[PDB]
């Protein structure tokens, strides 16, 4: 799919995403901060639509992600991430998407995630995450 | 040695 | 928090 | 003096000062590097006019600066910064205002000046680096 | 606003 | 178990582990760098015996892991963490222990892991990493 | 490498 | 004179120092925190002997350092650290030396010195700090 990576800002206010449930994540976006300031990232938008939208708008500064999880699995031949739950401090958000194949999770015991990088083609192919203090 | 400003980045998950 | 950290020196000049 | 502060990013491109020779700095503007796009900061202007424009304009990311040194004093009864200079490891910029009054430094030997605060009033006041790797 | 330097840390993996 | 926390460090030369093809890992101990110095750290001791030792010796500083992964299960009733594999960019160690249950992975694309901490008691029942660039 | 980093400021003095 | 590089650490607990009245600034050791126990530091002394010593013991964790100034300047043809200064957030330490030369000041608004280096002959040559969060 289209690689995207937002590089690193000063923490997350809010994550929007799409999903369907017999497939995995489509699109994805965050709106970052940006020392003290909203800063609206780059729409990551799936190859195709119908997915259905979720936004999840953290009560920044006090809210914050404490642990990301989801799966990978299999879908038309392409080996995607099929969900994604996001745990923050205040309460989960999720599981979006099927929750079938192979689990991950990053919890976070003391840092912040501050951006995002991955692939999306039709659906979200891979992430990673940049972390700081 | 750059310019860049370098930050941790774990992953990717997926794939 | 959900502001991440930098390190800051300085003030020089004035009070 | 008004106090400003650019908060953090990922490097510096480029920055506009101006001063004069008979008295100290007065406005300040930095372009930095966000995530590898230009990030036009505010201009943080004095409160009068008659300064003498300079543009520092980096070979970024190529360029970067190692050492800020510059001379504090007194100008109207006022404590200010008079004079900056600015090195990199390909050129040194300054000094721009009279080296004359109590000397500072910073010099880097590892790690990237990535932001900057202060207060400026008829002339620069005071100012902070924000540091990073 | 503490002496003691801190780092990030990930985790935990494993039980509860 | 008995939890243990070994901080931070500036690298890891070695790793001492051991496990059993049956149930779950049991010792870890690990040899950082401190400065350029070895650093011996407290080995942590299962409370049971019959385990296989062994010893990663990483080409420090040319060597460093870049994923840990493994599986986490239970063994008589704990949740533990049943095998660990550690790739460097130079070669792959492990899997060592059982592969069942819920994998895990924490793949590194820039940093480096400067710690660990966790418990053991018959077997390591949890552990997280000090990550830093 | 495999070899942490940190800022280092200075020096300050001779060379 | 002979360098010296302590590393980074995860703080300060002492610092020893010595110093002459007429010259400079001579020995230099520090108590390091590592991980939350002390670490005691290389004592870097001077090539002569007959300073008087000075040990700055801080109340970590709670007292950090929040200042180093002083001075350098000429003994004998050689440009050396004459003076230091330790402003902590509970007390200031010094000046110890000769206060005369180019001063120089390093004040922290965010962070944390964890470590020295630098040079000794028959006095303090120059020295760096190590930055943290
Ligand atoms: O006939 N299809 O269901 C189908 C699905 C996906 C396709 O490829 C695009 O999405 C992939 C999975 O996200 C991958 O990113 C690829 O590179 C995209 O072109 C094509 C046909
Ligand atoms: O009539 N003046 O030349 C003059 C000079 C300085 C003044 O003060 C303002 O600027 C100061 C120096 O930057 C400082 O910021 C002060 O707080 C400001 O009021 C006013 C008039
Ligand atoms: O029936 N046993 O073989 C058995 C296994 C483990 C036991 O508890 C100890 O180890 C646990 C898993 O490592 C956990 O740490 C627990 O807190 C330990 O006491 C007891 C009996
Ligand atoms: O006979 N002298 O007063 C004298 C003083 C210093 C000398 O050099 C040594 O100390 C210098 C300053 O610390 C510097 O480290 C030099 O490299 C040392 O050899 C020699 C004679």
């Amino acid at each position: 799919g289209k690689a995207f990576d937002d590089g690193a800002f000063t923490g997350i206010r809010e994550i929007n995403l799409s999903y369907n449930k017999e497939t995995a994540i489509g699109d994805f976006q965050v709106v970052y901060d940006l020392n003290g300031s909203p800063y609206v990232g780059q729409n990551h938008k799936s190859f195709i639509t119908g997915f259905t939208p979720v936004k999840i708008s953290l009560d920044f500064p006090s809210e914050y992600i404490m642990e990301v999880s989801g799966y990978t699995g299999n879908v038309s031949g392409y080996v995607v991430v099929r969900s994604l739950t996001f745990k923050t401090n205040k309460k989960t958000y999720g599981p979006y998407g099927v929750t079938s194949g192979t689990p991950f999770n990053l919890p976070i015991e003391n840092g912040l995630i501050v951006g995002f990088k991955g692939s999306i083609g039709y659906w979200l192919d891979y992430f990673s995450m940049y972390l700081s203090l | 040695q750059s310019g860049i400003s370098q930050t941790v980045i774990v992953g990717p998950w997926g794939a």
